[PDB]
Protein backbone atom coordinates (compact mmCIF):
# COMPACT_ATOMS: atom_id res chain seq x y z
CA UNK A 1 0.00 0.00 0.00
CA UNK A 2 0.85 3.57 -0.64
CA UNK A 3 3.87 5.43 1.61
CA UNK A 4 5.55 8.71 0.49
CA UNK A 5 9.04 9.16 1.86
CA UNK A 6 10.56 13.01 1.20
CA UNK A 7 14.47 13.58 1.42
CA UNK A 8 16.04 15.92 2.36
CA UNK A 9 14.81 15.54 6.35
CA UNK A 10 16.65 18.20 6.66
CA UNK A 11 17.90 20.85 4.00
CA UNK A 12 20.19 23.87 5.23
CA UNK A 13 21.01 26.31 2.50
CA UNK A 14 22.68 30.02 1.62
CA UNK A 15 20.25 32.21 -0.20
CA UNK A 16 20.52 32.89 -3.88
CA UNK A 17 20.88 29.05 -4.94
CA UNK A 18 18.33 26.89 -6.26
CA UNK A 19 16.71 24.11 -4.15
CA UNK A 20 15.81 20.76 -5.13
CA UNK A 21 13.26 18.60 -2.97
CA UNK A 22 12.35 15.26 -3.64
CA UNK A 23 9.09 12.86 -2.67
CA UNK A 24 9.05 9.93 -3.97
CA UNK A 25 6.06 7.37 -3.56
CA UNK A 26 5.63 3.45 -3.81
CA UNK A 27 2.40 3.59 -5.78
CA UNK A 28 2.15 5.27 -9.49
CA UNK A 29 -1.19 5.04 -9.64
CA UNK A 30 -1.95 8.71 -8.41
CA UNK A 31 -5.05 11.09 -8.72
CA UNK A 32 -2.89 13.97 -8.08
CA UNK A 33 0.04 15.18 -5.81
CA UNK A 34 0.25 17.94 -3.62
CA UNK A 35 2.94 20.53 -2.21
CA UNK A 36 2.00 22.11 0.95
CA UNK A 37 3.98 24.72 3.36
CA UNK A 38 3.64 24.76 6.64
CA UNK A 39 5.44 27.67 9.20
CA UNK A 40 5.69 27.08 12.82
CA UNK A 41 2.45 27.78 14.68
CA UNK A 42 0.47 27.85 11.48
CA UNK A 43 -1.55 25.49 9.01
CA UNK A 44 -0.36 24.29 6.12
CA UNK A 45 -0.24 25.93 3.12
CA UNK A 46 -1.00 24.88 -0.64
CA UNK A 47 1.52 25.42 -2.85
CA UNK A 48 1.19 23.37 -5.83
CA UNK A 49 -1.41 20.48 -6.69
CA UNK A 50 -0.07 18.06 -9.89
CA UNK A 51 -2.74 16.36 -12.30
CA UNK A 52 -1.58 12.42 -13.08
CA UNK A 53 -1.86 13.40 -16.40
CA UNK A 54 0.11 16.90 -16.50
CA UNK A 55 3.72 16.51 -15.65
CA UNK A 56 4.88 20.09 -14.79
CA UNK A 57 3.13 22.96 -12.80
CA UNK A 58 4.57 26.26 -12.24
CA UNK A 59 3.87 28.78 -9.23
CA UNK A 60 6.50 32.11 -9.81
CA UNK A 61 9.74 30.37 -8.40
CA UNK A 62 8.20 26.67 -7.54
CA UNK A 63 8.11 24.82 -10.33
CA UNK A 64 6.75 21.19 -9.59
CA UNK A 65 7.69 18.01 -11.84
CA UNK A 66 6.10 14.20 -11.17
CA UNK A 67 7.10 11.08 -13.16
CA UNK A 68 4.20 8.70 -12.57
CA UNK A 69 5.91 6.35 -13.72
CA UNK A 70 9.35 5.81 -11.51
CA UNK A 71 6.92 7.33 -8.57
CA UNK A 72 8.63 10.66 -7.41
CA UNK A 73 7.95 13.83 -7.56
CA UNK A 74 10.18 17.21 -7.28
CA UNK A 75 9.91 20.54 -5.87
CA UNK A 76 12.24 23.25 -7.53
CA UNK A 77 12.06 26.59 -5.58
CA UNK A 78 14.47 29.03 -7.88
CA UNK A 79 16.51 31.64 -6.26
CA UNK A 80 16.22 31.03 -2.52
CA UNK A 81 15.37 33.27 0.68
CA UNK A 82 15.35 33.27 4.18
CA UNK A 83 11.50 33.99 3.40
CA UNK A 84 11.03 30.37 2.25
CA UNK A 85 12.30 28.96 5.79
CA UNK A 86 9.28 26.44 6.49
CA UNK A 87 8.77 22.52 6.39
CA UNK A 88 7.67 21.28 2.96
CA UNK A 89 5.25 18.43 2.71
CA UNK A 90 3.91 16.79 -0.10
CA UNK A 91 0.75 14.31 0.06
CA UNK A 92 -0.38 12.30 -2.70
CA UNK A 93 -4.17 10.58 -3.69
CA UNK A 94 -5.21 7.34 -4.83
CA UNK A 95 -6.44 7.34 -8.63
CA UNK A 96 -8.56 4.34 -7.59
CA UNK A 97 -12.09 5.75 -6.71
CA UNK A 98 -14.27 4.64 -3.70
CA UNK A 99 -11.03 5.68 -1.76
CA UNK A 100 -9.77 9.61 -1.25
CA UNK A 101 -7.12 8.89 1.60
CA UNK A 102 -3.94 10.65 0.84
CA UNK A 103 -0.42 9.76 2.56
CA UNK A 104 1.74 12.20 3.68
CA UNK A 105 5.19 12.57 3.71
CA UNK A 106 7.52 13.45 7.10
CA UNK A 107 8.13 16.32 5.07
CA UNK A 108 11.84 18.30 4.48
CA UNK A 109 12.64 21.08 7.40
CA UNK A 110 14.45 24.00 5.05
CA UNK A 111 16.13 26.50 6.00
CA UNK A 112 17.64 29.32 3.71
CA UNK A 113 20.17 31.61 5.75
CA UNK A 114 20.75 35.12 5.04
CA UNK A 115 23.69 36.66 3.23
CA UNK A 116 25.41 39.17 5.34
CA UNK A 117 27.44 41.17 3.31
CA UNK A 118 29.82 42.65 6.22
CA UNK A 119 29.68 40.03 9.36
CA UNK A 120 30.43 41.59 12.34
CA UNK A 121 29.88 38.74 15.05
CA UNK A 122 29.92 40.41 18.58
CA UNK A 123 28.13 39.19 22.07
CA UNK A 124 26.71 42.04 24.25
CA UNK A 125 24.98 41.97 27.23
CA UNK A 126 21.49 44.00 28.10
CA UNK A 127 19.97 44.95 31.25
CA UNK A 128 16.26 44.62 32.14
CA UNK A 129 13.97 47.49 31.75
CA UNK A 130 12.82 46.80 35.41
CA UNK A 131 16.14 46.81 36.71
CA UNK A 132 16.02 43.54 38.70
CA UNK A 133 19.76 42.58 38.25
CA UNK A 134 18.67 40.69 35.36
CA UNK A 135 20.72 40.37 32.40
CA UNK A 136 20.83 38.73 29.21
CA UNK A 137 23.39 38.05 26.15
CA UNK A 138 23.22 38.64 22.81
CA UNK A 139 25.42 36.90 19.89
CA UNK A 140 24.60 38.88 17.17
CA UNK A 141 25.45 39.77 13.67
CA UNK A 142 27.85 36.59 12.85
CA UNK A 143 28.14 35.70 9.47
CA UNK A 144 25.33 32.49 8.00
CA UNK A 145 28.03 30.08 8.42
CA UNK A 146 28.56 29.96 12.31
CA UNK A 147 26.26 27.36 14.24
CA UNK A 148 25.32 27.69 17.85
CA UNK A 149 25.35 24.61 19.89
CA UNK A 150 23.52 24.39 23.08
CA UNK A 151 25.36 25.08 26.12
CA UNK A 152 26.76 22.10 28.53
CA UNK A 153 25.65 24.01 31.59
CA UNK A 154 22.39 23.34 34.15
CA UNK A 155 21.14 26.96 34.39
CA UNK A 156 22.11 28.19 30.83
CA UNK A 157 20.09 28.48 28.51
CA UNK A 158 20.41 29.38 23.90
CA UNK A 159 17.93 30.09 21.74
CA UNK A 160 17.86 29.26 18.10
CA UNK A 161 19.32 31.61 15.45
CA UNK A 162 16.55 33.53 13.38
CA UNK A 163 17.11 36.23 11.02
CA UNK A 164 15.50 40.03 11.24
CA UNK A 165 15.26 42.14 8.54
CA UNK A 166 15.21 46.33 9.09
CA UNK A 167 13.38 47.27 5.94
CA UNK A 168 14.20 51.31 6.68
CA UNK A 169 17.57 50.44 5.64
CA UNK A 170 17.87 47.07 3.88
CA UNK A 171 19.71 45.72 6.42
CA UNK A 172 19.18 42.14 7.93
CA UNK A 173 21.22 40.72 10.45
CA UNK A 174 21.87 37.00 12.76
CA UNK A 175 21.15 36.80 16.36
CA UNK A 176 20.93 34.09 19.17
CA UNK A 177 19.89 34.99 22.98
CA UNK A 178 21.92 33.30 26.30
CA UNK A 179 20.47 33.81 29.56
CA UNK A 180 21.26 31.83 32.73
CA UNK A 181 18.51 31.80 36.20
CA UNK A 182 22.12 32.26 38.06
CA UNK A 183 22.78 34.25 41.14
CA UNK A 184 25.35 37.26 39.29
CA UNK A 185 26.63 34.72 35.96
CA UNK A 186 28.14 36.42 33.10
CA UNK A 187 26.28 35.14 29.92
CA UNK A 188 28.89 36.04 27.36
CA UNK A 189 30.29 32.40 28.56
CA UNK A 190 27.59 30.52 27.48
CA UNK A 191 28.68 30.83 24.11
CA UNK A 192 32.20 28.51 24.51
CA UNK A 193 31.33 26.66 21.26
CA UNK A 194 32.47 27.08 17.99
CA UNK A 195 32.70 31.12 17.42
CA UNK A 196 34.89 33.38 15.09
CA UNK A 197 38.17 34.12 16.37
CA UNK A 198 37.37 38.11 15.99
CA UNK A 199 34.23 38.00 17.62
CA UNK A 200 33.75 41.29 19.51
CA UNK A 201 32.82 40.64 23.71
CA UNK A 202 32.95 43.96 25.05
CA UNK A 203 33.02 44.07 28.82
CA UNK A 204 29.40 44.74 30.63
CA UNK A 205 30.47 47.75 32.56
CA UNK B 1 -12.27 28.70 3.80
CA UNK B 2 -11.91 26.09 6.46
CA UNK B 3 -12.29 27.18 9.72
CA UNK B 4 -10.99 25.28 12.90
CA UNK B 5 -12.03 26.10 16.52
CA UNK B 6 -10.94 26.52 18.85
CA UNK B 7 -7.24 27.36 17.81
CA UNK B 8 -5.74 26.34 21.62
CA UNK B 9 -7.15 24.24 24.01
CA UNK B 10 -5.99 22.70 27.59
CA UNK B 11 -7.71 19.70 29.03
CA UNK B 12 -7.44 17.54 31.96
CA UNK B 13 -7.63 13.80 31.70
CA UNK B 14 -11.20 12.77 31.44
CA UNK B 15 -13.43 15.59 30.18
CA UNK B 16 -14.97 15.70 27.05
CA UNK B 17 -14.67 18.52 24.06
CA UNK B 18 -15.93 19.36 20.82
CA UNK B 19 -13.35 20.51 17.78
CA UNK B 20 -15.31 22.17 15.50
CA UNK B 21 -14.47 22.95 11.72
CA UNK B 22 -16.56 24.22 8.84
CA UNK B 23 -15.97 24.94 5.27
CA UNK B 24 -18.31 27.33 2.54
CA UNK B 25 -16.44 25.77 -0.14
CA UNK B 26 -18.98 23.34 -0.45
CA UNK B 27 -16.81 20.53 -0.26
CA UNK B 28 -18.12 16.83 0.39
CA UNK B 29 -14.78 15.50 1.26
CA UNK B 30 -13.93 16.74 5.32
CA UNK B 31 -11.03 15.02 7.40
CA UNK B 32 -9.17 15.23 10.72
CA UNK B 33 -5.84 14.77 11.16
CA UNK B 34 -3.27 14.49 14.22
CA UNK B 35 0.27 16.06 13.80
CA UNK B 36 2.71 14.33 15.98
CA UNK B 37 6.76 15.21 16.23
CA UNK B 38 8.87 12.83 14.18
CA UNK B 39 5.51 10.78 13.18
CA UNK B 40 3.86 13.11 11.15
CA UNK B 41 0.06 13.81 9.70
CA UNK B 42 -2.28 10.60 10.57
CA UNK B 43 -5.87 10.35 9.01
CA UNK B 44 -8.82 9.90 12.28
CA UNK B 45 -11.69 9.92 10.42
CA UNK B 46 -12.81 11.44 6.59
CA UNK B 47 -16.45 11.78 5.46
CA UNK B 48 -17.24 11.51 1.33
CA UNK B 49 -20.53 13.57 1.63
CA UNK B 50 -23.85 14.11 4.38
CA UNK B 51 -24.77 11.15 6.70
CA UNK B 52 -21.50 9.59 6.02
CA UNK B 53 -18.09 9.09 8.32
CA UNK B 54 -15.35 6.40 8.00
CA UNK B 55 -12.56 5.87 10.23
CA UNK B 56 -8.92 6.53 9.33
CA UNK B 57 -5.35 5.28 10.58
CA UNK B 58 -5.88 6.32 14.30
CA UNK B 59 -9.92 6.53 15.20
CA UNK B 60 -9.75 5.21 18.79
CA UNK B 61 -10.66 7.67 21.29
CA UNK B 62 -12.35 10.10 18.89
CA UNK B 63 -16.04 10.59 16.79
CA UNK B 64 -16.79 12.02 14.30
CA UNK B 65 -20.65 13.16 12.88
CA UNK B 66 -21.67 14.38 9.12
CA UNK B 67 -25.40 15.90 9.16
CA UNK B 68 -24.67 18.96 6.85
CA UNK B 69 -21.85 19.22 4.17
CA UNK B 70 -20.45 22.67 5.97
CA UNK B 71 -19.60 20.77 9.25
CA UNK B 72 -17.42 18.09 10.61
CA UNK B 73 -16.98 18.24 14.45
CA UNK B 74 -14.50 16.13 16.04
CA UNK B 75 -15.78 14.64 19.41
CA UNK B 76 -13.53 13.68 22.21
CA UNK B 77 -15.49 11.87 25.30
CA UNK B 78 -12.75 10.73 28.10
CA UNK B 79 -9.59 12.84 26.60
CA UNK B 80 -6.58 10.81 27.75
CA UNK B 81 -2.84 12.38 28.03
CA UNK B 82 -1.62 10.64 24.74
CA UNK B 83 -4.59 12.94 22.75
CA UNK B 84 -1.98 15.89 23.34
CA UNK B 85 -1.46 16.47 20.09
CA UNK B 86 -2.47 19.29 16.85
CA UNK B 87 -5.23 18.68 15.10
CA UNK B 88 -5.96 19.24 11.68
CA UNK B 89 -9.36 19.64 9.39
CA UNK B 90 -8.71 19.09 5.47
CA UNK B 91 -11.62 19.29 2.76
CA UNK B 92 -12.04 19.02 -0.76
CA UNK B 93 -14.30 18.73 -3.69
CA UNK B 94 -14.96 15.37 -4.74
CA UNK B 95 -14.31 15.29 -8.56
CA UNK B 96 -10.21 14.97 -7.87
CA UNK B 97 -9.01 18.15 -9.51
CA UNK B 98 -9.53 20.44 -6.55
CA UNK B 99 -6.89 20.42 -4.35
CA UNK B 100 -6.76 19.43 -0.53
CA UNK B 101 -7.39 23.14 1.65
CA UNK B 102 -6.60 22.58 5.20
CA UNK B 103 -7.65 24.54 8.54
CA UNK B 104 -5.05 26.71 11.02
CA UNK B 105 -5.13 23.47 13.13
CA UNK B 106 -6.20 23.11 16.69
CA UNK B 107 -3.59 22.64 19.82
CA UNK B 108 -4.69 20.70 22.18
CA UNK B 109 -2.88 19.90 25.67
CA UNK B 110 -4.53 17.12 27.98
CA UNK B 111 -3.32 16.75 31.35
CA UNK B 112 -3.74 15.33 34.54
CA UNK B 113 -3.18 17.32 36.82
CA UNK B 114 -4.36 21.16 35.51
CA UNK B 115 -1.16 22.28 38.19
CA UNK B 116 1.25 21.68 35.65
CA UNK B 117 -0.14 25.04 34.22
CA UNK B 118 1.83 28.11 34.17
CA UNK B 119 1.29 31.39 32.70
CA UNK B 120 5.03 33.06 31.29
CA UNK B 121 6.93 35.26 33.36
CA UNK B 122 7.46 38.06 30.37
CA UNK B 123 10.60 40.98 30.45
CA UNK B 124 11.95 43.29 27.85
CA UNK B 125 15.87 44.08 28.23
CA UNK B 126 17.37 47.35 26.82
CA UNK B 127 20.13 47.68 24.22
CA UNK B 128 23.63 47.26 25.19
CA UNK B 129 25.84 50.69 24.95
CA UNK B 130 28.20 48.47 23.19
CA UNK B 131 25.75 47.79 20.49
CA UNK B 132 24.53 51.29 19.86
CA UNK B 133 28.42 52.76 19.53
CA UNK B 134 29.85 50.07 17.74
CA UNK B 135 26.96 50.14 14.96
CA UNK B 136 24.45 52.61 15.81
CA UNK B 137 21.51 50.49 15.91
CA UNK B 138 19.76 49.05 19.14
CA UNK B 139 18.49 45.72 20.30
CA UNK B 140 15.90 44.78 22.60
CA UNK B 141 14.95 41.46 23.77
CA UNK B 142 11.77 39.90 24.74
CA UNK B 143 11.79 37.08 27.11
CA UNK B 144 8.85 34.94 28.04
CA UNK B 145 9.89 32.50 30.67
CA UNK B 146 8.24 29.38 32.84
CA UNK B 147 5.31 28.72 30.63
CA UNK B 148 3.43 25.74 30.05
CA UNK B 149 1.83 24.20 28.13
CA UNK B 150 3.40 26.00 24.83
CA UNK B 151 0.20 28.22 23.75
CA UNK B 152 1.81 31.32 23.46
CA UNK B 153 1.45 34.35 20.60
CA UNK B 154 4.52 36.86 21.20
CA UNK B 155 4.22 40.43 19.45
CA UNK B 156 5.62 43.72 19.31
CA UNK B 157 4.20 47.16 19.91
CA UNK B 158 5.71 50.35 19.38
CA UNK B 159 3.87 53.76 19.90
CA UNK B 160 0.33 51.44 19.69
CA UNK B 161 1.56 49.72 16.42
CA UNK B 162 2.09 46.09 16.04
CA UNK B 163 5.45 46.15 14.03
CA UNK B 164 7.42 43.35 11.72
CA UNK B 165 10.15 45.35 10.88
CA UNK B 166 13.30 44.51 12.14
CA UNK B 167 11.70 41.92 14.37
CA UNK B 168 12.26 37.88 14.51
CA UNK B 169 11.04 35.80 17.15
CA UNK B 170 12.18 32.01 18.03
CA UNK B 171 10.14 29.73 15.75
CA UNK B 172 10.01 27.01 18.70
CA UNK B 173 10.02 27.68 22.57
CA UNK B 174 13.09 26.14 24.23
CA UNK B 175 12.33 23.41 26.95
CA UNK B 176 13.92 24.74 30.66
CA UNK B 177 13.96 20.60 31.38
CA UNK B 178 14.58 18.93 28.11
CA UNK B 179 13.81 15.51 29.66
CA UNK B 180 10.36 16.01 30.10
CA UNK B 181 7.92 16.01 27.85
CA UNK B 182 5.53 18.36 30.57
CA UNK B 183 8.80 20.65 30.65
CA UNK B 184 7.83 24.42 31.02
CA UNK B 185 9.17 26.62 27.61
CA UNK B 186 10.75 29.49 27.58
CA UNK B 187 10.64 31.84 24.05
CA UNK B 188 12.72 34.97 23.12
CA UNK B 189 12.37 37.65 20.34
CA UNK B 190 13.94 40.53 19.02
CA UNK B 191 13.60 44.33 17.95
CA UNK B 192 16.31 45.71 16.40
CA UNK B 193 15.86 50.08 15.62
CA UNK B 194 18.33 52.52 14.61
CA UNK B 195 19.97 54.02 18.06
CA UNK B 196 18.35 57.37 17.42
CA UNK B 197 14.94 55.93 17.19
CA UNK B 198 16.31 54.19 21.09
CA UNK B 199 17.81 57.57 22.28
CA UNK B 200 14.79 59.32 21.85
CA UNK B 201 12.51 59.27 25.59
CA UNK B 202 9.15 59.73 23.88
CA UNK B 203 9.25 56.28 22.32
CA UNK B 204 7.33 53.29 23.79
CA UNK B 205 8.23 49.43 22.99
CA UNK B 206 6.11 47.16 24.56
CA UNK B 207 6.35 43.63 24.02
CA UNK B 208 2.97 40.93 25.33
CA UNK B 209 2.38 37.54 24.86
CA UNK B 210 -0.72 35.82 24.47
CA UNK B 211 -0.64 32.46 26.99
CA UNK B 212 -3.50 30.44 26.21
CA UNK B 213 -4.43 28.77 29.31
CA UNK B 214 -7.25 27.54 31.76
CA UNK B 215 -10.92 28.80 31.33
CA UNK B 216 -13.31 30.31 34.54
CA UNK B 217 -14.71 26.91 34.84
CA UNK B 218 -12.18 25.09 35.82
CA UNK B 219 -11.12 24.10 39.29
CA UNK B 220 -8.34 25.94 41.04
CA UNK B 221 -7.51 25.15 44.89
CA UNK B 222 -3.56 26.65 44.93
CA UNK B 223 -2.39 29.85 46.44
CA UNK B 224 -1.13 31.44 43.04
CA UNK B 225 -3.65 33.39 40.42
CA UNK B 226 -5.18 30.65 38.12
CA UNK B 227 -3.55 30.49 34.76
CA UNK B 228 -6.29 32.00 32.66
CA UNK B 229 -6.17 32.67 29.33
CA UNK B 230 -3.85 35.70 29.16
CA UNK B 231 -1.57 38.35 28.16
CA UNK B 232 1.57 38.98 29.59
CA UNK B 233 3.82 42.09 28.64
CA UNK B 234 6.71 44.27 29.51
CA UNK B 235 7.87 47.55 28.53
CA UNK B 236 10.66 49.97 28.11
CA UNK B 237 10.99 53.91 27.09
CA UNK B 238 13.59 55.00 24.46
CA UNK B 239 16.86 56.63 26.37
CA UNK B 240 18.71 59.68 26.40
CA UNK B 241 22.39 60.11 25.15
Amino acid sequence: KQEVTQIPAALSVPEGENLVLNCSFTDSAIYNLQWFRQDPGKGLTSLLLIQSSQREQTSGRLNASLDKSSGSSTLYIAASQPGDSATYLCAVRPLLDGTYIPTFGRGTSLIVHPYIQNPDPAVYQLRDSKSSDKSVCLFTDFDSQTNVSQSKDSDVYITDKCVLDMRSMDFKSNSAVAWSNKSDFACANAFNNSIIPDTFFPSPE
Amino acid sequence: GVTQTPKFQVLKTGQSMTLQCAQDMNHEYMSWYRQDPGMGLRLIHYSVGAGTTDQGEVPNGYNVSRSTIEDFPLRLLSAAPSQTSVYFCASSYLGNTGELFFGEGSRLTVLEDLKNVFPPEVAVFEPSEAEISHTQKATLVCLATGFYPDHVELSWWVNGKEVHSGVCTDPQPLKEQPALNDSRYALSSRLRVSATFWQDPRNHFRCQVQFYGLSENDEWTQDRAKPVTQIVSAEAWGRAD
